């Protein structure tokens, strides 16, 4: 294959993700969910683990790390601690909302794939971590797995199979640093959403002090398909190392913002084209497009025309598929100011724990701030570039990094601009 | 915002507060959804049911939950200043939450800020005299596709226009409460002018099941 | 937290009588050895220079901080009392 991104509706994994069929049990049940749980359950962790690994699903939170491989972490004997999964519902990066239409159009399949993902990791409960902003859609999860529980799909003897398994929903209370895997859990604890250093990984020491393994709501979502139709049905999908489909959000200057599925590998600009009814105002209006959410540097009008959508492709433009949320700016859009906005968000979020961040990003925001209005000397961007660089690497967390990238982005494609504002602001004063 | 707390006549440990005894019973299952031993892990639920039941959080509303878990107070005030979506001064009848961050700026969420701004009569941060909105700015809610959209209490309402965050004032203003999702004519998050997928009828049980299974 | 003050071996000589000068205040002393102070290398250095000197001393032995068990793990214990309440 060389072409990517004709996906078939037979294909697609989410196939209520408009909402437009009964979100419940019963149509959950119609559409293939749940179908045969017991005879997944009943094959036994490592050959569970073994499908997920050879379907090359990587992590669809932002990071994109081999699932299969992360989720066998978990497989080893039992220590007498509990094991626990943890299904990261937390969706906060801006530009995302994938997930969002997972937990309240699609709840079962999230449901059957924790039972299905806590399985193999001998997990005996999944903590559902939804944002509190979601509150009807955390609902929505709530009676889907009212309805589970009832028909005996998940709690004691889920699905027959003997294993007894748990799915609980607790819900954030507005911070979207809790969506990092460790801050989450201290979340969970009863904390300040205050990431853990590494080691210990959350594998041995984890919620509770217990074996954890944290997975993106899109993750835990596709495994019992996965299973169902098998590994080499996902990995038929993409580029290698880049398998399956994945979804995308279109938000931002086009016709129509959507969410989508689509398969991975597809063509940036065949992506905004097909789905998203193309750049307000054609293509030739397109500026830039930060292409996995607001943590993944921008690329310019000329990557944008012939970038794939997969991690390999996207780093090799510098930047990254992260939750593969599109943001479109279109030429009339003032890109310092766009960039800067985001850089408030994440000094609104920084979770103050640790120094380059907690200094460095609200240093960061005020650069920005005068770069906007130009109120600065070109001096001062390569000052700006060393400080993202002092940040980057250097903290606990990846917000840290997250917040360095777009900075680093804006001045790599778009110095001519940051200068032409300081030109201007020193000519009219 | 400040981070500390100063007592008022209106907010001091002496306060009034406690949960009524059907939130007692609700505590005892957020607190069971936890390992014994772990009871802290219920503060976040439990903060936010005291804020449910009170529409905010008093000092003494904090010192009970304090008590109910048995954490120290201070943990308590930890949590309560670290989320944002705690309210810690009264807060108007609707918290009408506009979100400005990139993807909804880009799609003029100015304008439905400036919109909010010249009906109610109030600025970014200020409650109405007669206390039934209270406006701020928030960060990315997660709906980005349907920008521009705020969130007033528990409800999302997206794809915004000035006209349309007008008439949801009105009903709110009017006692009725409006209905939320999209304004613009679609349902969710699919693309306008028709679908580009999903479009043909779902398979059923069993299509595509490897076999061996 | 810095230790490189704690490398060499020392000698001082007892304290003695300061008093306030009747005209400024200052402190007035009459004690030569009021500010000599030594540094040796070993304690063994520093006692033979006492020793051929004619001076009485007194040694005491150097204090070495007790290694110590450090594991950032055991903030998060799942039965132990060292799991931590905030970071
Ligand atoms: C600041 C920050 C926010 C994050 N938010 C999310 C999130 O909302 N959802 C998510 O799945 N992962 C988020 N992540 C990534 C997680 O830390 C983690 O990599 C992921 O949940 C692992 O699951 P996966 O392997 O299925 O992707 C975030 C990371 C950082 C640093
Ligand atoms: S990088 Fe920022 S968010 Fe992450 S631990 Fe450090 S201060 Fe907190
Ligand atoms: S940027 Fe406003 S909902 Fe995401």
């Amino acid at each position: 294959k060389t072409s990517f991104g004709s996906l078939k509706d037979e294909d697609r994994i989410f196939t209520n993700l408009y909402g437009r069929h009964d979100w419940r049990l019963k149509g959950a049940q119609s559409r293939g969910d749940w179908y045969k749980t017991k005879e997944i359950l009943l094959k036994g962790p490592d050959w569970i683990l073994g499908e997920v690994k050879t379907s090359g699903l990587r992590g669809r939170g932002g990071a994109g790390f081999p699932t299969g491989l992360k989720w066998s972490f978990m497989n080893k004997p039992s220590d007498g601690r509990p094991k626990y999964l943890v299904v990261n519902a937390d969706e906060g990066e801006p530009g995302t909302c994938k997930d969002r239409e997972i937990i309240r159009h699609d709840p079962h399949k999230l449901v059957e794939g924790c039972l299905v993902g806590g399985r193999a990791m001998g997990a005996r409960a999944a903590y559902i971590y939804i944002r509190g902003e979601f509150y009807n859609e955390a609902s929505n999860l709530q009676v889907a797995i009212r309805e589970a529980y009832e028909a005996g799909l998940i709690g004691k003897n889920a699905c027959g199979s003997g294993y007894d398994f748990d799915v609980f929903v607790v819900r954030g209370a507005g911070a979207y640093i809790c969506g990092e895997e460790t801050a989450l859990i201290e979340s969970i604890e009863g904390k300040q959403g205050k990431p853990r250093l590494k080691p210990p990984f959350p594998a041995d020491v984890g919620v509770f002090g217990c074996p954890t393994t944290v997975a993106n709501v899109e993750t835990v979502a596709v495994s019992p398909t996965i299973c169902r139709r098998g590994g080499a049905w996902f990995a038929s999908f993409g580029r290698e190392r880049n398998s399956g489909t994945k979804l995308f959000n279109i938000s931002g200057h086009v016709n129509n913002p959507c969410t989508v599925e689509e398969e991975m590998s597809v063509p940036l600009k065949e992506l905004i084209e097909k789905h998203a009814g193309g750049v307000t105002g054609g293509w030739d209006n397109l500026l830039a497009v930060i292409p996995g959410g607001s943590s993944t540097p921008l690329i310019p009008k000329s990557v944008c025309e012939t970038v794939l959508m997969d991690f390999d492709a996207l780093i090799q433009a510098q930047t990254g598929l992260g939750t593969a949320a599109v943001i479109v700016m279109d030429r009339s859009t003032d890109i310092v100011k766009a960039i800067a906005r985001l850089i408030e968000f994440y000094k609104h979020e920084s979770c103050g724990q640790c120094t380059p961040c907690r200094e460095g990003v609200d240093w960061m925001n005020k650069v920005m701030a005068r770069f906007v209005r130009g109120d600065a000397r070109p001096a001062e961007i390569d000052s700006l570039w060393e400080i993202s660089k002092q940040i980057e690497g250097h903290t606990i967390c990846a917000l840290g990094d997250g917040a360095a990238w777009p900075v680093q982005g804006l001045i790599r494609h778009f110095r001519p601009e940051l200068e032409e504002r300081m030109q201007q602001f020193a000519q009219q004063h | 915002a400040l981070f500390v707390h100063r007592d008022t006549p209106e907010n001091n440990p002496e306060t009034p507060f406690d949960f009524t005894p059907e939130n007692y019973k609700r505590i005892e299952a957020i607190v069971k959804n936890y390992p014994e031993g772990h009871k802290a892990a219920a503060v976040l639920p439990v903060l936010d049911l005291a804020q449910r039941q009170n529409g905010w959080l008093p000092i003494s509303a904090m010192n009970k939950v304090a008590e109910i878990l048995q954490v120290p107070p201070m943990r308590v005030y930890e949590v309560a200043t670290f989320y944002t979506m705690y309210n810690r001064k009264p807060v108007g009848k609707y918290h009408i939450q506009v979100c400005t961050t990139t993807p909804c700026m880009l799609r003029n969420s100015d304008s439905i800020l400036e919109a909010i701004q010249k009906k109610l009569g109030i600025k970014v941060g200020e409650t109405t005299p007669d206390k039934l909105f209270t406006l701020i700015e928030v960060e990315c809610l997660g709906a980005c596709v349907n920008a521009p959209m705020v969130q007033i209490n528990d409800n999302y309402y997206e794809d915004l226009t000035p006209k349309d965050i007008e008439e949801i004032i009105d009903e709110l203003k009017a006692g009725k409460i409006p209905k939320p999702g999209p304004r613009s004519g679609r349902f969710s998050c699919e693309p306008a002018g028709g679908l580009t997928s999903l479009t043909e009828p779902p398979k059923g049980p069993g299509f595509g099941v490897q076999a061996g299974l | 937290s810095g230790v490189n003050n704690t490398k060499k071996w020392k000698m001082e000589f007892d304290t003695r009588e300061r008093w306030e000068n009747p005209l400024m205040g200052w402190a007035s002393t009459a004690d030569p050895l009021s500010n000599l102070v030594l540094t040796f290398s070993t304690k063994e250095d520093a006692v033979a220079f006492a020793e051929k000197n004619g001076w009485s001393y007194d040694v005491e032995e150097r204090k070495v901080p007790k290694p110590k068990s450090k594991s950032y793990g055991a903030n998060f214990s799942w039965n132990k009392r060292t799991r931590v309440s905030t970071k």
